[PDB]
């Protein structure tokens, strides 16, 4: 006698671009980030008097 | 007639379009400007803070 069961699905959630939290961050997809060692940003702030 | 002789300049100077904020107080129009941007970008103390 072949028996069947009832399974309920995993409740999915809104992806990251469709949440409004991404108004606070700037999203880029860097494909190979496991090869990166470091990353830097260099500001140069000139000042008037 | 004296007014043309009283001010050589500020008659017949080319007019322009100046961006500033205004305010209305009674029968008088007053402009409002706060100068902290020209003192906090050069990091001197502001003279309006007494």
């Amino acid at each position: 006698e072949a028996l069947l069961g009832v399974y309920t699905n995993v409740v999915e959630f809104v992806k990251f671009l469709e949440t409004a939290l991404a108004a606070a961050c700037v999203n880029t997809e860097f494909k190979d980030l496991r090869r990166m060692i470091d990353g830097k940003i260099q500001f140069k702030i000139s000042m008037p008097t | 007639g004296d007014k043309a002789a009283l001010a050589d300049g500020h008659d017949e100077i080319q007019r322009t379009r100046i961006a500033a904020s205004l305010v209305k107080i009674g029968d008088k129009f007053v402009a409002i400007e706060s100068l902290q941007r020209m003192y906090n970008e050069t990091q001197f103390p502001c003279p309006l803070n007494r």
